């Protein structure tokens, strides 16, 4: 049970709570929720490199206090 | 334009980098408004292309996604990170009046070889922020207004 910080659109970061051995979606319904924002127009990278759905958040290397950022998908 | 250019940009992801300050976007940019056709994206770069000035080639412009999706969807961070299906994408993406915005800006940049910048203006429309796709400087980017999280407009640098 690791605490991470996740970057939003405003530059400005959240604590969530994460689970090494769950999925990445997991985390973006926490912060689709808590952000009031559809897990289909974000997205989350980590470092520079993209997290996916279904890949495990233990496989990208976070560390406590560590930073996701958060991408919204822009469409207009 | 002196100020814009002086801006050092944060690199985040592939070709895409960041900017967080707050502008007053008339003292930097006259705006050229677009129609609400779903079309904004496309005419904001047809008109930023040429001197001109017009809209009229947004359908052109539109129709080089197939070819970008070709050449980058497979590799583009945003298509990555949410899992998008290339052919329903693709099919989506050429109809009139779908809207587009930083996944088409990431794709086309290095399609075209231009740099273009999307700024987000809050409710009062001072600019936030802004994302970069591309190497170039703002005074020889192709610069657009994000309005409402729902529209651009074209932005032209002020002198």
């Amino acid at each position: 049970p690791l605490s991470i910080l996740v970057r939003n659109e405003r530059g400005h970061s959240n604590i969530y709570e994460v689970f090494l051995t769950q999925t990445v979606d997991t985390l973006k319904k926490k912060v689709s929720q808590r952000e009031q924002v559809h897990e289909d127009q974000f997205w989350l990278s980590f470092e520079g490199r993209p997290m996916e759905d279904k890949e495990l958040l233990g496989e990208y290397g976070l560390k406590p206090q560590c930073t996701v950022i958060k991408h919204l998908r822009l469409r207009g | 334009v002196n100020r814009l250019d002086a801006i050092v940009w944060e690199n985040i992801e592939g070709n895409l980098s960041r900017a967080f300050l707050t502008l007053d976007l008339h003292a930097f940019f006259n705006v050229n408004k677009e129609v609400g056709d779903g079309n904004c994206f496309y005419r904001a770069l047809s008109r930023l292309h040429s001197e001109s000035r017009t809209s009229n080639e947004h359908l052109y412009y539109r129709l080089l996604i197939p070819d970008a999706v070709d050449k980058y969807f497979d590799i583009e961070p945003e298509a990555i990170g949410l899992g998008l299906n290339k052919q329903e994408y693709v099919s989506k993406a050429i109809l009139d009046g779908e809207w587009a915005g930083s996944l088409e800006a990431s794709m086309l940049s290095k399609f075209l070889d231009i740099t273009i910048i999307i700024w987000i203006v809050d409710d009062s429309g001072t600019i936030i922020s802004a994302n970069r796709y591309g190497e170039g400087r703002p005074s020889q980017a192709y610069n657009l207004c994000m309005v409402g999280n729902a529209h651009f407009d074209s932005l032209y640098i002020r002198v």
